[PDB]
RNA sequence: CAUACC
RNA sequence: AUAA
RNA sequence: UGUGGACCCGCCCCUUGGGGUGUGUCCAAAGGGCUUUGCCCGCUUCCGGAUGGGCCCGCGUCCCAUCAGCUAGUUGGUGGGGUAAUGGCCCACCAAGGCGACGACGGGUAGCCGGUCUGAGAGGAUGGCCGGCCACAGGGGCACUGAGACACGGGCCCCACUCCUACGGGAGGCAGCAGUUAGGAAUCUUCCGCAAUGGGCGCAAGCCUGACGGAGCGACGCCGCUUGGAGGAAGAAGCCCUUCGGGGUGUAAACUCCUGAACCCGGGACGAAACCCCCGACGAGGGGACUGACGGUACCGGGGUAAUAGCGCCGGCCAACUCCGUGCCAGCAGCCGCGGUAAUACGGAGGGCGCGAGCGUUACCCGGAUUCACUGGGCGUAAAGGGCGUGUAGGCGGCCUGGGGCGUCCCAUGUGAAAG
């Protein structure tokens, strides 16, 4: 997807299992288990107290590097979520989570988001029966996210959905397998996601 | 002489006209006396021509003169139809 | 509406013309304090009627000269020379304030 | 002051005189070298510092600094100055752009390359 | 001379309370009195009364404090924490009804003088006027 | 300590 | 004499 | 001919030269076309409407007081001329006025606005795209023609400059579209089309539009998109460090499978329905035909390749430390400051942080700067109380009652164009 580099060296910088890879991250790796310290020749010496700033910075990185998104595109969302009405923090989360590239991951078509990004850019994903090849596209509520009719018997997709048979998908998403079809029921609320981010902090970093 | 004509308001390749009354010597997209309807040629939406016959009729009644196009649109939205 | 100001004649030393002085109380933009502020108009006195000390209403009118765009609309109160003297000292002061000479 | 005084006089706004009359406002200005020199710093510094006296298309004679370890400027070299005081030589307010006109880019430099103005070392 | 007699009172009061007097005397005016009417009503004083010192007419204000306190310094909390003239001579301050200030989120008042008479902030807003903003009290 | 002059 |  | 209008005088209403009315005088026209006795397009006079303007007024509109006095058409009057029209707009004669510390006069700078940037706001800065107004068309004057001009691609004259010249004389005017050259840190194609919208003339067919709609160049700006996705060692090689055990780059690579930017093939637009023509009546209404610059583009369908990554930074402020080289040198540096032989600050390397078709730099504006303070500052010793008085203007002003309603407050209503 974007960033396109070593992802698990980011798991190892945030000191958190980030799952930027899905499958193997559940193995005995994700980088974290076995070697859970920072990347670089130095990331194993006694860590100095993070400045007030680093703390709020590293926390944003933790959120942005999850959804795999340019800072230019992250901040654009945050500012919008800011101007918007409601707890500007959770509206932000609502917005990231409303992204098509991510909703495809949530409905387990891809096993990662990097994989879900490409699944869209290569046109295997449809919204409301029309095709959408933009990771950015904002899913609204009531929309149905299908797997493209002529993409259905594809290898990467088959394994990915026989694995989805018998698994639960978020309380704000519908999903029927065999039909390769989801449904965006509602914008998730703050306690619906289990993100390892303070998020309150992310707001503070964008007013430094 | 005051006209009733299409002022250009879309964007590149996406044109939307704004049917207006204006002095015929104004620049095409300049200051007008009054808007009395709009019109998208590409019919991108279920509503793509609107008029307000009364204002259209009013202006005609005082010698507003419609371009051969605005007249078509005017006619089509039933501006003239007397039966 | 033809604008109508009320003022004080501070001059009739002029054929058929008075110099009405009009003041305006108003709150100051930035600082909010109320400041007076006043302006001299030349008014058309066609029948050399009003004399200095008169307090007159002045009316917006088609121009009689340059400077002259008002006609004296009516008389309010008369005789009050305080403001005339008021205005008169005001200019007598100017005698100092210079480089040259004159007791202000 | 009293309000009547602010009324009478008022606050006078602040003028902000430039640190760098490269006229025009302009980002940079071209000129010619009319001498390359070595200059001693002050304060607790010592070294030999490369400067130029430049005469500008601004019609201005200013003394620019010549950054980088290696430089190739001569008593008739045309050059592009660009503002940026050197903290140690008093009266040196502008820098010279390395990589523009007669001024060579620094040689065999690998780090802060675009200041100093050197291309991209090429290989596989 | 006494240039602002309202500030004189407002202050006279502020001064008295900070040394915890039982009462204080201001020389009298209906307008001063019409303010004390509000101070009293809204709970800031105990009330006042037209006394009479040396044959000239004063308004004795009766001040009001907290209970005695704990630790070092037992001097009680003040009731009139804060009280200050807004509009003054050579800077008169007038406000529309849409501009009458919410003092301390209403924990305090703002007496203003309107053509319906002297009034609190809540009073004018819920009565539709504006006027000369006299003073905040909190 | 490293320097600068008579 | 000068820099720490 | 006089519907009617204009002018003088009288009368009525009105109140500025507005609207009647009487006598007198004065003032009209143009023809053309056919489906040829009736239609179409024109012409004349008057009244009204619409639209566009002229002029006048209140208030608002940068800096210097190291610019304090300024003015002779100057200020007003009468009568004239002039104009669509008021007016010293201009003229004769008469009065001696007019303006100024509330900043006249002079100087400096500037097209103004809707807006734009910034700011919690008050404020500050700005007026570039777009829209409105003004001004200008090599420089300075001037009028003619017109409903309208003192007229950018109209006229005259004087000036400066380029060109032709038979030596007398003539010709030019990109601050229209492109384009050249010069100056500069720096700013595009001598492109396509009248298909759409708009304009001018024409009854129409049409014609004319470098207005305009499009394409072109430039990462200049915004937005979107790619350089892949899942697996993959208890962890290759090289380079780095080391307490000589090791530790790092690092799931990164290699490699396994999966999608398939680029690219190829096929279909292929919307924008365009009016003018015109036919029925009806040349109305309303119905039927018919023509027309695409962009463009074989957008978009749809099939085929299909693992397929660009840079730049800045890592002493503190400020996210990110280890070797080598250097030795107050070479250098860095936004500020404080680093370098004098063990440099996390200089130059390289490994590693790391931040953004990423960009990343840095310089320049400029607001911010933080309550650092011109109205919101929101100060002056005993930090900068700041005038050496002291007397007092002009100005600012401010005790208690009671009544009138007025200027300030102040309230209700209704008009205006606050579009764009933003
Ligand atoms: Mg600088
Ligand atoms: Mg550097
Ligand atoms: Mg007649
Ligand atoms: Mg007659
Ligand atoms: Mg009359
Ligand atoms: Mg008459
Ligand atoms: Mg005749
Ligand atoms: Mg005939
Ligand atoms: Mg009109
Ligand atoms: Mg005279
Ligand atoms: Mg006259
Ligand atoms: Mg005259
Ligand atoms: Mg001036
Ligand atoms: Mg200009
Ligand atoms: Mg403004
Ligand atoms: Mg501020
Ligand atoms: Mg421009
Ligand atoms: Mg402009
Ligand atoms: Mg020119
Ligand atoms: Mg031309
Ligand atoms: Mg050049
Ligand atoms: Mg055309
Ligand atoms: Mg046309
Ligand atoms: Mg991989
Ligand atoms: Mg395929
Ligand atoms: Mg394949
Ligand atoms: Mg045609
Ligand atoms: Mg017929
Ligand atoms: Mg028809
Ligand atoms: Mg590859
Ligand atoms: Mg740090
Ligand atoms: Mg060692
Ligand atoms: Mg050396
Ligand atoms: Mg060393
Ligand atoms: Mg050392
Ligand atoms: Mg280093
Ligand atoms: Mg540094
Ligand atoms: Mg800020
Ligand atoms: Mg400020
Ligand atoms: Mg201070
Ligand atoms: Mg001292
Ligand atoms: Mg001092
Ligand atoms: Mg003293
Ligand atoms: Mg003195
Ligand atoms: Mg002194
Ligand atoms: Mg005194
Ligand atoms: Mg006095
Ligand atoms: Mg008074
Ligand atoms: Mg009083
Ligand atoms: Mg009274
Ligand atoms: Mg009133
Ligand atoms: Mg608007
Ligand atoms: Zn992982």
């Amino acid at each position: 997807g974007r960033y396109i580099g070593p992802v698990c060296r980011l798991c190892r910088r945030e000191g958190v299992k980030l799952y930027l890879k899905g499958e193997r991250c559940y193995s005995p790796k994700c980088a974290m288990e076995r070697r859970p310290y920072p990347p670089g020749q130095h990331g194993q010496k006694r860590a100095r107290r993070p400045s007030d700033y680093a703390v709020r910075l590293r926390e944003k990185q933790k959120l942005r590097r999850i959804y795999g998104i340019s800072e230019r595109q992250f901040r654009n969302l945050f500012e919008e979520a800011s101007k918007k009405k409601g707890v500007t923090g959770s509206v932000f989360l609502g917005l990231l989570e409303s992204r098509l590239d991510n909703v495809v991951y949530r409905l387990g078509f891809a096993v990662s988001r990097r994989q879900a990004r490409q699944l869209v850019r290569h046109g295997h994903i449809t919204v409301n029966g029309r095709r959408v090849d933009l990771p950015s596209y904002r899913v609204r509520p009531g929309d149905e996210i299908a797997v493209a009719e002529k993409s259905r018997n594809l290898e990467l997709i088959r394994q990915n959905l026989e694995a989805m048979k018998g698994r639960k998908v978020g309380p704000w998403l519908s999903l029927d397998v065999e039909g390769m079809k989801g449904k965006f029921l509602r914008l998730p609320d703050r306690e619906d996601l289990a993100l390892p981010v303070n998020e309150q902090l992310v707001i503070e970093f964008y007013s430094r | 002489m005051v006209k009733i004509r299409l002022a250009r308001f879309g964007s590149k390749h996406n044109p939307h006209y704004r049917i207006v009354v204006t002095d015929a010597r104004r620049k095409r997209d300049g200051k007008y006396i009054e808007k009395i309807g709009y019109y998208d040629p590409r019919k991108t939406t279920p509503d793509w021509l609107k008029v307000d016959v009364e204002r259209a009729r009013y202006w005609l009644s005082v010698g507003a003169q419609p371009t051969d196009t605005a007249r078509r649109l005017l006619r089509q939205a039933g501006v003239f139809r007397q039966e | 509406p033809k604008k109508v100001l009320t003022g004080v004649v501070v001059s009739d030393k002029m054929q058929k013309t008075v110099t009405v002085l009009v003041e305006r109380q108003f709150p100051h933009p930035l600082y909010g304090k109320v400041i007076k502020r006043s302006k001299k108009y030349l008014a058309h006195d066609p029948e050399e009627k009003y004399k200095l000390g008169d307090v007159v209403e002045i009316i917006e009118s088609r121009p009689i000269s340059k400077r002259k765009r008002f006609r004296v609309l009516r008389l309010v109160e008369s005789g009050r020379m305080d403001l005339v003297e008021k205005y008169l000292i005001r200019r007598q002061n100017y005698q100092s304030l210079s480089k040259r000479g004159g007791k202000a | 002051p009293t309000i009547n005084q602010l009324v009478r006089k008022g606050r006078e706004k602040v003028r902000k005189k430039s640190k760098v009359p490269a006229l025009k406002g302009a980002p940079f200005r071209r000129g010619v070298c009319t001498v390359v020199r070595t200059v001693t710093p002050k304060k607790p510094n010592s070294a030999l510092r490369k400067v130029a006296k430049v005469r500008l298309t601004s019609g201005y004679e200013v003394t620019a600094y010549i950054p980088g370890e290696g430089h190739n400027l001569q008593e008739h070299s045309v050059v592009l100055i660009r503002g940026g005081r050197v903290k140690d030589l008093p009266g040196v307010r502008y820098h010279i752009v390395r990589g523009v006109y007669d001024a060579a880019g620094v040689k065999d430099r690998k780090k802060s390359r675009s200041k100093y103005g050197t291309k991209k070392p090429k290989e596989a | 001379m006494l240039t602002d007699p309202i500030a004189d009172m407002l202050t006279r009061i502020r001064n008295a309370t900070r040394v915890y007097k039982e009462s204080t005397d201001v020389p009298a005016s209906r307008f001063k009195e019409e303010i004390l009417r509000i101070l009293a009503r809204e709970g800031f004083i105990k009330g006042y009364e037209r006394v009479d010192v040396d044959g000239k007419p004063y308004l004795r204000v009766y001040l009001k404090y907290g209970p005695r306190r704990q630790g070092p310094d037992p001097r009680p909390e003040q009731v009139i924490h804060h009280i200050r003239r807004i509009s003054k001579p050579g800077r008169r301050v007038y406000v529309g009804v849409k501009e009458i200030p919410r003092v301390r989120r209403g924990l305090g008042i703002a007496i203003l003088s309107t053509s319906k008479g002297v009034l609190t902030d809540r009073e004018a807003r819920k009565l539709g006027v504006g006027g000369e903003l006299i003073c905040e009290v909190w």
